[PDB]
Formats: C-alpha cells, structure tokens, sequence
DNA sequence: ATCGATGTATATATCTGACACGTGCCTGGAGACTAGGGAGTAATCCCCTTGGCGGTTAAAACGCGGGGGACAGCGCGTACGTGCGTTTAAGCGGTGCTAGAGCTGTCTACGACCAATTGAGCGGCCTCGGCACCGGGATTCTGAT
DNA sequence: ATCAGAATCCCGGTGCCGAGGCCGCTCAATTGGTCGTAGACAGCTCTAGCACCGCTTAAACGCACGTACGCGCTGTCCCCCGCGTTTTAACCGCCAAGGGGATTACTCCCTAGTCTCCAGGCACGTGTCAGATATATACATCGAT
C-alpha cells in the first residue's frame, strides 16, 4: 500500500473550529484540498520569481509577504498579511 | 393552454435551481472515444476523465449561451443568431 | 506665536504656528527638519491625542505651549 | 474561638447597643482630630502621662487612657474592670481577660451600619474563596495582548475600586446600557471577577462587551490588528470624562469625573534669559502622563533629572524687555501640582538617519520607593510614591508582545499574562524591561 | 457520431444560460464549437498520456491539460 | 521628678518639632523598606507558632525589631533631636 | 542626669508605638480570613514558572469556544476578532 | 529648667468625651498626611486614601443581583436599585 | 511540534520538505512556511465559513459542492480570484435578464 | 468655396493613422498624469523615461484594441456611431471589471 | 509638490486620433469620460504593480524590468525593453 | 572541432544553454541531448521569423529592418500570430484593415 | 561591466539567411527578449513534466514534447524534425 | 457623363548620426578522470478496465397550428462633421548638481547535513442518522371571462 | 376584477449507505550538534532626473454652418413553442474475462564534480553611407455641374 498524504485532518479540524455542528462531504474536501494546492504553487512560484528577479537563492518571509500583497486584493491581502505577522509574532515570543 | 414564453421561464429556473448534467453520458463517451480514435488507437479511458471532459464541456456552453444572450439582448433582439455567437467568440479572443 | 516641541532626545524645539493652523501644518514642520513621517508621529498635549482636521485653538493650546512627540510600540 | 467576655455583653441589647454607638463616634473623633490634641488628649497616659509610652487604649466607659509599656491601661481593668479599650492608632478594639484584639467579629467592624445590621446578615453576602481578589485572565482574542494588560492594573487600582464599588455611576446614568457606554461595560467587568454573574467560558462575558463598544468608535483598536498600549491607555480614560459630562443634570476648566480628579497634574514652564535673570512669564499646562528618554541613562533618576535639566533655545525668536537684547534664553520645566497616581512613560525608541527606528532594549533601574522633593518648582518637605504597576514589553518596534505585572495588597506581586496568572516574587519584577510605571501617593511628610 | 447531442440537450444548455428563444443554426454552431473543444483537448491528453509511456488516460491528464489552457478545474484530485 | 518627662514632651508639640521628627522616622524606614521586612517577620510568625495571640507576638517580634534597625538610620534622628532638645535646656 | 539618656527613652517610645501598629493591623486581617474561610488555601507557588495559581498549565488555543450574543454562534477564541468585524457591521 | 516654657505656652480630671464639640467642625484628619503641603503641592479635589494597600478590599455581596457595594452603598441598593 | 509554538494547525514541517523539494530556491528561510500556513489557514478559515454559512441558509448539516459555488459567486473578491477556475457539480447563478421578464 | 462631404477626411485619417505608427498621446501630459497617480501609492517617487515610454505603449495599444473592439460591436449593432454601452458590452464580454 | 487637474491632459483630439487608429468612423460625445476612467484604471493597477515591485527591491527609482514583470504578470507581455 | 556547436553543426551556444539550465534552478540533473535540442529549435524559429522581416523588409525596399517590418510578419502569418496572440511589439502599429460597411457607395 | 546576449547568434542566422540586409539595435533588442521568453517557456514545461513524471533529470525526449505541446502542427513537426537532426549529427560526431 | 482643385505619390541634392568593423583581454567554456546514485530492465500480482445480456421507461422524434416576434419601409430633427480665427500650451537647446544607483572590502550569524527516536499521521472497520425517496395536501401562479 | 385549472412547496413517514470515530500501525519531524558561506553592513564613486530658463510654433479650443441617420412608428409576413402521439435505447443490475498498471529487486553507466588551460565574446574605439529632410513635379481622386 502507498502512504499518500492529504489535508483532510487540518480541514476538518478548522470547519470544527469555525462551525461545531456542521459536516462536509468526500467532494468538498477533495475540492478543498486542491485549492489549497493551487495556491501554495501559485504563491511559491512567486516567491521563486521574486527570488530569480533579486538575484538572490533565499526566500524570507518578506518575499512571501510580497507575493501575498501582490497576488490578493487589497483587503484580502492586508488581512492575510496581518494573520502572518500575527503567527510570525507568536512564533518569535517562544522557541 | 398556456401562453409561449411562461415554459421558458419555468424551464429556466428549474435548470438554474439543478445541478445535475443535462447531457447523457454514453453518447458523450462514445463521441469522445471516436474522436480519440484518431489520435491514437487502442486507448483506455476512466470514468472521471470523462466526467471531468463532460463538465468541462459544459461549463464551456453555459458560458458562451450567456455571452450570446447578452449579444442578443444588446442586439435589440430575443432571440439568438449565430452571427451573436461569431461576435462573442471574436470579442472573446479565442477565434482567429 | 511659537510653541514648543520635545523630540524623541529630550532636545525641545521651536515652531512658528498660528491659532488658525491646524494640525497638518506642524506635522510638516517637525518633518522637514527631522524627516519623521506624519503616520508614525504621536503628538500628546494634556494627556490628549491630537486628532485629525481640528485647529490648535480648539484644543485650548496657547502660546509658548509644550507638545510631546513619541512614536508607537506595536504588540500583540 | 470568639471572645466569650464580648459575646457577654453581646446577650443584652441596650449594653450592645452602647457599646457600638460609642465606638462609632470614638473612630470619628480619630478622624478629625487636630495632631496637636491627638497626642495630649488619646495618646497621653493618665498616670505617668508619657506621650506613645506603647499602645495608648482609651477607656470604653470613661475618659481614662493608659500606656502599655507600663500596664497603665492594664491596671484599670485589674481595679475597676474595663477591659475593652480601644487603640487610638488603628481604632481596633481589645480584650485584656483574652489578651488578643477582636478580629473575627463583623458586627464591631461595620458598627457604622449598626442600625442596620439586621439587613445586612439577610440580603447581602461575604465575598467567595476564589473571588476574593479577582485574580482572572483573559482570553486572547487575536492580538489582544496590548488591551487586557491595560485594564488589569485599573482592576487593582484601588481608586477604580472604590468608585466602581460606590455604583456612582450605574445611579447616575442616563442610558444604562452595557453595549452603548465604557462605564457601564467597565462595570460588568468589575462585577464578573468581585461578583458573581446570575446564575471554562465563565468570567468573560464581560471582556465581550468591551470588544463591541470599542468597535463602534474605533474599529481600529478593536483588538484586530497589532496596536500601541500607551495609545490604548489615553484613548480609554478620555471616553470615562466624555461619560461624565454627559450625564451631568446641566463652564468649569478642571473637571470631576474619577480622571480628572486623580490622574490630573499641571506642568509649569520658565524661559529664563541670561540678562537679568527676572525671567520669565510662567505659563501652566495640565498634564496626565510623563514621557521620558532613556537614551545613555541606567537609573530612573537620571531620567527625570534630565527632563528638570535645563536647556538653552538655539531656534528662538526673542526680544526681552528686562535687558532690552537678543538672546538665547534658558527654558526649564517644573512640577506645580503633583497628582495623586503618577504614572511615568519611557520612550524605549530611537530615530535614525534613515527613517528607520531601533528599540531601546537597556535595563532601566527602579526603586520600589520614588521620592519626588528635588523636582518642585517652588524648602520643600520628603514626598515619597510607591510603585504597584509594572507594563512590559518583549519585541520590536513593530511586532512584539505585552505582559503586566501589578501588585495587590499585602505586598504580593503577581505575573499577569494574557491567561496566565501566576505569582511571582519583588525581586524578579525589579529586573525585567518596564515599559510604564504606575506611582501612586504614600506619604507626604 | 457527432449526432449524439440532440436538440433537448442543446435547448437545456440554453435555458440554463438564459437564453429564451433559440434559432435553427445554433445546434450545428454549438456542434461545431464542442467538437473543436473536444479536439483540442483530446489531442492534449493523448500526447501527455503518450509522454506517460502509458495506454490509459487518467484523470490527472485531463486536469493538466485543462490547466495548461487556463481552464483548472476542481474535484478531480486536482 | 516624675514631671521632668512630661514638660519636654509638653513643648515638643506645642513648639511643633514632635511631628516632623515622627515624619522623618517613617521616612527613612519607607524608603529603605524597613517596613517591608518586618511585614515579612510577622507573617512567618504565624507559620512557625500557630496562633493569633497578640502579646505572643509582640513579645517576639517588638525585642526582635530592635537590632536590625541598621544604625545609619539611628545616628541621624539622635544628631537631629538633640539640636531639638538643647533648644531649652 | 544626662542628655543622651532621656533622647534613647524618647526613641523608644516611638519605635514600639510603630511597631505595635503593624503587628496589631496584621493579627486582625490573619483573624479575619480563618475565621470566614476555614478552608482557605494559599495560591500555588511555581518556582519554574509553568502553572497558575491553582497549579494548572495554560490551555490550548483554540481549544475553546465562546457562544457569541449577536448571532447565537459559537465561536473559537482566537476567531472571535474576525467574526465581530462581520457580524455588528450588518 | 527654663520658665519659659511655662508662661506663655503653659492623674487628670479630662475625658476624650470633651472633644466630641471640636470633632464635629474639623475636616478629615490623617495619619502621616500634612494637610498645609496639600493645598501647596496637591490638587483641592484629589481624592486621597491613606495606606490603600494595608487590607484587601472590603465590599459585599447581594443576594439577587450579585453586585460588588462598598459598605457605604449597602442601604441605597437595596432600597430602589436591587 | 512547531505548529503548536505559533498556535496554528496546519503543518509547518511538510510544508517546510515541500519548499525544500520543490526546487524555487538554493535555501529556504525559517519564516516563510509559518507565514504561508497562516495565510493559507486563514484563506480556508474563510472559504470554510462562507460554506457553513451557505449551508444554515439552505438548512443542511453537510457542506455540498453547491454551497460552496455560492459562496464563491456570492463574493467579489473571492470571485475576482477565483475567476478562471471552475467547479464541479457547482452550478450557476440564479440570475434572469430584465428584458426577459413578461409584463 | 470648396467643402468635402462628411467621411471622407475619417476615412482619410484612418488611413494615415493606420500607415504610420508614431505616438499618438504627446509625452508631457501623460507623464504628468501617471506621476500624480503614483503620488497617491508612494510619495518622492523618480522614474525613468523608458519606463514611461514603455507604459505610454501598453496603454496606447490596449486603447486601440478596447476602439477595435467597440467598432466591431457598432457594426453588429447595426449602427455606425459607437456609444459607452458599446464599450460596456466589450468590457464584459472580455471578463473585465 | 503635489499634482492636481492632469487626468484632463487626454484633450478630445487625442481620443479623437487614437479612434481613427482602431478604424472608428464616427464618434459620440460621452466616448471621452469612458475612456478616461479605462485609462485611470489600467494606469493604477500597473502603478500599483510597479511601486510593489520597487517597494520589494528597496530602491527609490522605478526602472523598466519593474514595469516589464508587471506586464507580463498581467498577460501584457511587451517587447522593445529587455529582459 | 573544439566547440560543441561546431559539432553538431549549429549556431547557438550549447555551453551557454547548458549553463543556464544548470543555474535556473530547472531541475536536479542535466541531460547531454536537451541543449542541443533546444539550440536547433530555437535556431529555426529564429531563422523563420529573420526569414519573414527580410521579405517584410524586400517588400518596402529598404536595407535595414525596423519594428514595423518584424510587426507586419508577426500580423501576417497564422502561426506565429496564434503563438504570440497576447506579445505586443513596441513601435509596431496596427495591420491597415478597413472594414467594408463603413466604405462608401 | 560585462553582460551577456544573443546579437551575434541572430546577426550571423540573418547573414546566413539575407546577406544584404541590416537589422537595428531595437529590432535586436526584440528579438534577444522573443528567444529569452521561448526559453524560459520550454524550460517551464519541461520542469512541470519532469514533476509530473517523477524524474530529477531532463532529457530530450522532455524537450521533444514540450516542443510538440507548444508548437502548432507544422511548426511543431519541423522543430522536431530539426532537433532530432542535430541530436543524430552531434552523436554521430 | 465632364471640369476644377486638392492632398498624395515620386525624383532629386545632402548631412548626418546610428550602424558596421578592428582590437585587446578575461573568464567561462573545453579536456581528462573518478564516485556513486538515479534509472532501465526482469519478474509478479490483481484490480481496474472492457465486453455481453435482460428489461422498461423517461426521453427523443414527428406533426399540428398559431400568434407573437423578426423584419421592411417612411418621418424627422437633432447631434456630429467640416472649416476658420485665436492662442496657448507643447517642444528643442543647453544650464547645475546632487541624491540615489552601483561597485567593493569585510565579518557572521543563520542555514544545510547528520544520528535517534518516537508519536503524529495514514490504512482499515463499523454503526448510524443525516440525507434520499415517496405519498399526500395545501399553496401559488396563470389564462380566459 | 373574477375564478377554474394546473404547478409547485411543505409535511409526514420510511428506508439506506457514506462518514466520523476508532484501532492498529510506522516513518518523517524533532532535538542536540557541527561546519560552512550568502548576506548584512559600511564605504566610496559616479551619473542622469529634475527644476530652469528662453525661444519658437503646431496643435488645442471655440464658434458657424450644414446634413444624414438612430430612433420611433407603422405594418406585414412566418417559424419556433406548446401539446399530443409514437418510438427507442439508456440505464440498471448482473456476470465473465483479461491485460495493463502498480510494485520490488537487480545492475550499470553517465554525469556532477574537480583540476587545468585557452580563445569567443565583451566593451571600447572609429570610420561611413541609408535614410530623413526639403523642394519641386506629376497625378489619382472627389464634389458639383
Ligand atoms: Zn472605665
Ligand atoms: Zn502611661
Ligand atoms: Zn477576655
Ligand atoms: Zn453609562
Ligand atoms: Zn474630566
Ligand atoms: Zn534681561
Ligand atoms: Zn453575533
Ligand atoms: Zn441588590
């Protein structure tokens, strides 16, 4: 048997958290899943192309911020730039 | 007996509330394996590769009877003509 | 009339204002001689925010005035 | 045990009755007594007459006061038998046959409600266990950090305490609802954690309110988005004076609102001119905050002594009158009123020649003690402060967390987190990176 | 053959874009334009499944030639 | 005599000097946080006797206190009393 | 008689006038809590800093949910920001 | 001993019941508060409390409403806000 | 782990290999996959929400491909991104032209 | 006094706008427009004259193509002059919004 | 120095020119506000564009490769620029 | 022959592509036959398209070639017109197409 | 300092195809951005291939279809025809 | 149909600045040899795909008729096309220079590689209740009168 | 305005299979540690973007006058829609059957790497004629007769 990897844990574990008494479907999840996939490859490639415009083979959180800003709507963007600065703190509080 | 366009409308709404195909999937599959014949012979095909084929196609008319409806409307028009869908396929891009 | 500014040092400053002026018009004169931008700049008059589109005379500022001038501290 | 030779007295009614009438007028005799008879007539003993000679008890049933060092007092019950006396110092009452104060009765504590203490036992309560401080987190509802640090020294402030408790505000409100003033929400914050809500999401409730009424002046300090503490700080406590006046029946400069009456100093300002040195016109300016730089400075004197350090203006227009001259003048500033809670900032935040700004991140020392005789503008007797409130920050200029340490009575320091409550000893707090002060009046000699 | 879309297909594809009166051309134009479709997109499939060194088309070739014109679709393990 | 007390004690707040030389006693003990050690020798009290009797402990903390009163704050309140008392004698 | 001898009683007399108002203040707010709660324990001590006042660690985030008044929803704590920015703007 | 003292400035019978007259008229009296260097350096209407930190906070609870009142608003709750 | 040291739920160490192996750059930084969970955990926070709320309107428990057509039609900014991206078993918009409607 | 006929010198303007390829927008109003448009984003802002070249292109040749556009829509429409319905039409027709 | 009144600076003959271009044989008077508001935003979205990518490059000067990668970005692919 | 595009008969630089898709970050390895591969076709597309602006450029009798000339190839062919639909040329123009409705009578 | 191109590959084809013919800086510059957007291209979906094939390395077999998937008909069949030629004379060398 | 006139196509001198060519030098491309890990190939399993059969039933197909919709034709008066006087803002020649773009020397702290491990993540089962299906009644439009 | 007649929504009941929880499982993220260099930092050099002025001039603006067609209105022909009747193969459920896709182990060969050496292409400098510019001439074409 293949060990195949998917998201269907963390999806469900945030429609819990976002609505308690609320389930989905095998559809909805796999339609999910590759929305998400799309948009980590399509923010990835960004970032790479910012990395091979800037001569430069690292790619920090202000690339991935960029790309964010650049790829979303204003609103969309600001706010999912504030949710990342958010994380990046509560990361760098602890260890 | 009811009056011509009431059926229409009615036939609009009850196809705008489903989400179902209106198309059968044998004679697609079919069509679809005899245009594949050219290309290459002895092919094998699953079954969500022809639902995706169906759904695709699908989405593809339903968008291009919009655009012609709207050309039709903005045509003074009800009822659609080919000439509507040639103008929105130029408009579009994709015809040459 | 001129008024008087603490910057960030402690070093205090002199601006010539007018009791018709309105906020806007200091947050350029602090900048053309510290280069501070106006978004960052806090200015605290009687423990009270200076607050957009309103003169100093609204605020009962007088003459030889003190402002405080502090910057922000973002957490969270 | 309870003191079985006051629960004697305690069997008859009128004994009872006399004993807590007089008690009641003894402590207001202590209250409004001139320091000059204080000691002549409650702390002066009447056989050898030595001023503080030990706890000086005056008598309950006469006007005989005895010292302790001598059993003065003591023999007056040992001849007489008046073992009830009351110490002028601290108005407790003691039993010499128990040789112990009386602290486990209530009915001798609240004697100014004894006309009505038949109420009190039936429609109120003594506070609980658990919520007998109010010790409670709250919950991080994004970057909230910055906003329950603010309001948890203002729940152990024992100004807020008393006027929240007083329901001075709740009788005198006009719209009285939670959702709509900052008083009215204040006060069911303040009911969540020393009260108990009719009838673990519990003591929360509250904090939820507080949430939505800011959002309809301010959305941006709404907790969303990543904002100031000193910013959040004087935007809350203008809304409180805003409240004030509009539930006022019907001019005056200073107000009287719990803000403007504590919080509230005047600064005073001097341009002195080196020619005369008859200079200057003074000019006094309110106050509410104290900001102060750190830059190249380790103690919390030498920066206040620098804010009282004097400097020569090098951009001023002058034209003096006493030596009819231009000259460059010397501006110093100094305290004309000092306010009750003083409350010190420190600009932890530098600029650079490239418009970017470095945080401060140097150990500042501090006294648990501040005296404040060598900063008046106009000798001068000791006035010393006492710090109960510690605000720290742990980040940059623009990202970084807040974390509050405040003090409750008894000397107890706590380590107040977003939901963290812990304790934590007085030594360990003197050392982290405050980033504002709470000094509240002690004594003044 | 190609015959196989009827007209009750092409009249409800028409009513559910909105379209209230059809002519007698747009069946054949419609026609038309799917078998182009149909062409393009069979043609994109059986060269990537022939890069495969496979002789079944899955559905991941499908899903990466309709990605490659700018048509990705979603529900299909995409 | 046993008056000769009582008549220095008698001028001492009539002169006004009895307060400011009570002030200046909290003052140097505050400042240091005298009155926060004896706090804590209070309440340990409690833990190592087990009671709340008052003169079990006074009689404890009050010959206790004494010593650690550091005499830096004893020699600057006898210097300044005695230029209070030679006022009259 | 001598000077230096009567400034040591005066002393005296001041230092157990201090003293005694501390101690007495003490004994009386000791009295006081045993006596109302007869099963009151001192707050949990934690010399490593990782426990409360009552000796527990800090909960999971979001592991909890808060039911809102304006909607009737339960919302998670750390969404709670978000979902009012929608909700009180309809 | 200088008479001095006794000119100008000059077991007793008096009782502590005597100053019950001039308690009546004084103002709030404090312990280590001068009250001259209060109108010098403080504010007029400053409110002021003398060791807050020396007791915890002394308050009761009602028995319908549950509300934290200082003991001097016990009386006025019950009557016309319970 | 490290998701729980920034309180987030999406996992930071296979989206950290799949940076690594996806070959956009020589080295990866430490910041970057924590900040592209977040975002992306925001992102599906919201999509999630819309789709519960489309399916309370409609009285259902569980979210159907419909719901979620809906919901992304419904938005401007979500539509806006999501613009040449299409859905299976989603449907259209119940939309019909004025001109169309009878007297 | 001679006096053409309507049309003909459109006709003849078409034509020489069509030979020659110059610009047809001059330099110093558009650049003046783009830098106050990109005051509003970021102040003391400096920029290159290709790069302004270059955007002055782009925008010319998506102009061309919207008017192209919106003349085919005019004929369909049975009509010779073009109306802002015209360019409404195109815009929606090409996704735009 | 700020800027005021240049989105004014498209006179009539230019639209007037820049139809002839497109083939357009007669010309309406409200052609020119739809035009204008076209150009305003096309030329924001690729200001935008461009002070993101100089914003990203921590420079002050807008050079042509920032305005070459917003093109193609937004399938405005425009040779004659390098790169 | 030394030189790699000496001795597969080209005129590109085989080292050149070489090294750019081994630092583009393309792939892990490197096969021998790709850069010649792609040096052939991309040597074909240029000789096609220097074909066309040459007879563009014969067309209008002048010696050199300017963008409108490589414009006008572009416009005229099918393939290269459906390869580059959404590449515009600066300094190019539009084709001289006049619809037949608006000619008059 | 130094910066590489492609003028003297394009001026030596043009020499090779018109002998009597010029070619001006823009029109080079035109071209130089023409064949770096068509590289980039082919190397595009040659990655995406190798990806979806589970390959870490690129041979010409890669580039042939990505050729193929690019190009219309018969220009697809001539540069494969063209490639495959130069793949048979470099080995044969 | 004819005639005038008006902008347009073409010949010719010529000046010049962008285009074509010589030259030096450097570093990236070419030669040669090696390790070692990714890839082609042989072999095996099974499940995923293809093919055929029985029925019956909603969908497809053909014809009637008809009335509303598509389309040809005339009125018109207003908004756009064309031309001319006015001037105003657009365009070329240099003018000074400085803040910002670009190249270089230097130190280090953050990132890759590696050994153990274990627990968070994945494959398989299972019961049920939210959802699918069906019958019936009330409800809501619609057209002729 | 009215009402008989279909269309459709909702309620109640019955039945069912996909999903959330569960248990067993195992392998890649985590921790402690080390070594390496891309990148941050400070310093120096240069260069073109911008305000400035001055002068010249074609294009933008406003105004007069004329005209032709977008819209409205009328009328006239006809072709998809609603309905009814006849046909039909799609789908459902079941049963056979096989071969190509997925998985494992083996060898093997080609290329990433390293050290060494040279000439192809880079900027830099310099010569030079193709075409823009301007003048004049012949002419295709359009409006009114
Ligand atoms: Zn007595
Ligand atoms: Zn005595
Ligand atoms: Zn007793
Ligand atoms: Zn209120
Ligand atoms: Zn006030
Ligand atoms: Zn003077
Ligand atoms: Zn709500
Ligand atoms: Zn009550």
């Amino acid at each position: 048997k293949t060990r195949k990897e998917s998201y269907a844990i963390y999806v469900y574990k945030v429609l819990k958290q976002v609505h308690p008494d609320t389930g989905i479907s095998s559809k909805a999840m796999s339609i999910m899943n590759s929305f998400v996939n799309d948009v980590f490859e399509r923010i990835a490639g960004e970032a790479s192309r910012l990395a091979h415009y800037n001569k430069r083979s690292t790619i920090t959180s202000r690339e991935i911020q960029t790309a964010v800003r650049l790829l979303l709507p204003g609103e969309l963007a600001k706010h999912a730039v504030s949710e990342g600065t958010k994380a990046v703190t509560k990361y760098t509080s602890a260890k | 007996r009811y009056r011509p366009g009431t059926v229409a409308l009615r036939e609009i709404r009850r196809y705008q509330k489903s989400t179902e195909l209106l198309i059968r999937k044998l004679p697609f599959q079919r069509l679809v394996r005899e245009i594949a014949q050219d290309f290459k012979t002895d092919l094998r095909f699953q079954s969500s590769a022809v639902m995706a084929l169906q759904e695709a196609s699908e989405a593809y008319l339903v968008a291009l009877f919009e655009d012609t409806n709207l050309c039709a409307i903005h045509a003074k028009r009800v009822t659609i003509m080919p000439k509507d869908i040639q103008l929105a396929r130029r408009i579009r891009g994709e015809r040459a | 009339m001129q008024i008087f500014v603490k910057t960030l040092t402690g070093k205090t400053i002199t601006l010539e204002v007018e009791p018709s002026d309105t906020i806007e018009n200091v947050k350029a004169k602090i900048q053309d001689k510290e280069g501070i931008p106006p978004d960052q700049q806090r200015l605290i008059f009687a423990g009270k925010q200076l607050e957009d589109g309103r003169t100093l005379s609204d605020y009962n500022i007088q003459k030889e005035s003190t402002l405080h001038l502090v910057l922000r501290l973002r957490g969270g | 045990s309870i003191c079985p030779h006051i629960q004697q007295v305690f069997q008859n009614e009128k004994s009872k009755d006399g004993v807590l009438k007089t008690c009641n007028a003894a402590r207001y005799i202590l209250n409004h007594s001139v320091p000059k008879e204080k000691f002549l007539n409650t702390m002066k003993c009447g056989t050898c007459h030595e001023i503080n000679s030990g706890a000086t008890f005056m008598c309950l049933q006469c006007g005989f006061c005895g010292c302790w060092n001598h059993s003065h007092f003591l023999s007056h019950s040992k001849q007489i038998g008046h073992i009830f006396g009351i110490n002028s110092n601290n108005g407790l009452l003691f039993c010499f046959k128990c040789e112990d104060y009386i602290g486990n009765i209530d009915l001798i504590n609240d004697a100014i409600l004894a006309k009505y203490w038949d109420d009190v036992c039936t429609k109120t309560m003594v506070p609980s266990m658990e919520r007998r401080d109010g010790l409670s987190g709250l919950i991080n509802m994004g970057s909230t950090c910055f906003m329950s640090s603010i309001l948890q020294c203002l729940i152990h402030n024992p100004y807020f305490i008393r006027h929240s408790m007083s329901q001075i505000h709740s009788n005198n409100c006009k719209v009285r609802s939670p959702d709509k003033c900052f008083s009215c929400a204040l006060d069911k914050i303040v009911h969540e954690l020393y009260g108990a809500l009719n009838t673990s999401t519990n003591r929360q409730t509250g904090f939820i309110y507080l949430l939505t009424c800011a959002w309809k002046i301010n959305q941006n300090l709404a907790g969303y988005s990543q904002q100031d503490a000193h910013e959040f700080w004087q935007f809350i406590i203008n809304q409180i004076h805003q409240s004030y006046v509009l539930d006022l029946p019907n001019n005056n400069k200073q107000c009287e609102c719990i803000v403007h009456t504590v919080f509230e100093g005047s600064l005073e300002s001097s341009i002195v001119c080196p020619g005369c040195q008859n200079n200057s016109k003074t000019t006094i300016d309110p106050f509410l905050d104290l900001s102060l730089d750190i830059k190249d400075k380790k103690k919390l004197y030498e920066c206040l002594d620098s804010f009282h350090k004097k400097e020569q203006l090098k951009d001023f227009n002058y034209h003096c009158g006493e030596c009819n001259s231009t000259q460059d003048a010397i501006k110093q500033l100094g305290i004309h009123k000092l306010p009750s809670v003083l409350v010190l900032q420190l600009k932890r935040f530098e600029h650079l020649l490239n418009g970017s700004n470095r945080k401060l991140d140097d150990f500042i020392e501090f006294p648990t003690y501040l005296n404040m005789k060598n900063y008046c503008s106009t000798k001068v007797p000791d006035i010393i402060y006492e710090l109960i409130g510690i605000v720290s920050h742990k980040g940059t200029v623009n990202e970084g967390h807040y974390i509050a340490f405040c003090k409750i009575s008894g000397g107890q320091w706590f380590k107040f987190n977003d939901s963290m409550v812990s304790s934590i000893s007085q030594e360990e707090v003197l050392k982290e990176q405050a980033y504002l002060l709470f000094y509240t009046i002690r004594q003044v000699n | 053959n190609i015959q196989g879309i009827t007209k009750p297909a092409i009249r409800r594809l028409a009513r559910r874009g909105g379209v209230k009166r059809i002519s007698g051309l747009i069946y054949e134009e419609t026609r038309g334009v799917l078998k182009v479709f149909l062409e393009n997109v069979i043609r994109d499939a059986v060269t990537y499944t022939e890069h495969a060194k496979r002789k079944t088309v899955t559905a991941m070739d499908v899903v990466y030639a309709l990605k490659r014109q700018g048509r990705t679709l979603y529900g299909f393990g995409g | 005599t046993a008056q000769l007390k009582s008549q220095i004690q008698q001028y001492l707040v009539e002169s006004g000097n009895y307060e400011l030389i009570s002030n200046e006693l909290k003052a140097r003990l505050l400042q240091e946080g005298w009155v926060d050690k004896v706090k804590d020798l209070t309440k340990s009290e409690m833990n190592i006797n087990e009671s709340t009797n008052f003169t079990q402990i006074l009689s404890t903390v009050e010959p206790k206190a004494l010593e650690m009163v550091s005499d830096s704050t004893r020699e600057t309140v006898l210097k300044q009393i005695r230029e209070f008392l030679e006022e009259i004698v | 008689i001598t000077i230096d001898s009567i400034s040591n009683g005066i002393l005296n007399n001041l230092l157990t006038t201090l003293i005694q108002d501390i101690v007495a203040r003490e004994t009386t707010q000791q009295q006081l809590l045993k006596t109302r709660y007869p099963d009151l324990r001192s707050y949990y001590f934690d010399p490593n800093g990782s426990l409360d006042i009552n000796g527990l660690q800090k909960q999971q985030e979001s592991s909890q949910y808060i039911h809102c008044e304006n909607c009737g929803r339960d919302v998670s704590a750390n969404r709670l920001a978000a979902h009012l920015q929608r909700c009180l703007s309809r | 001993i200088k008479p001095k003292v006794i000119e100008e400035y000059s077991p007793s019978n008096d009782s502590w019941k005597s100053l019950m007259s001039s308690a009546k008229d004084t103002p709030l009296q404090y312990d280590h508060m001068n009250r001259e260097s209060l109108k010098k350096y403080f504010n007029p209407n400053a409110q002021l409390i003398e060791d807050p930190l020396d007791k915890p906070i002394q308050y009761r609870v009602c028995e319908k409403c549950g509300k934290p009142l200082a003991l001097t608003a016990i009386v006025d709750h019950l009557e016309n806000h319970c | 782990t490290r998701s729980s040291r920034a309180g987030l739920q999406f996992p930071v160490g296979r989206v950290h290999r799949l940076l690594r192996k996806g070959n956009y750059a020589e080295r990866v930084g430490a910041g970057a996959p924590v900040y592209l969970a977040a975002v992306l955990e925001y992102l599906t926070a919201e999509i999630l929400e819309l789709a519960g709320n489309a399916a309370r309107d409609n009285k259902k428990t569980r979210i159907i491909p419909r719901h979620l057509q809906l919901a992304v039609r419904n938005d401007e900014e979500l539509n806006k991104l999501l613009g040449r991206v299409t859905i299976a078993q989603g449907g259209v918009l119940p939309n019909i032209q004025s001109v169309l409607l009878p007297k």
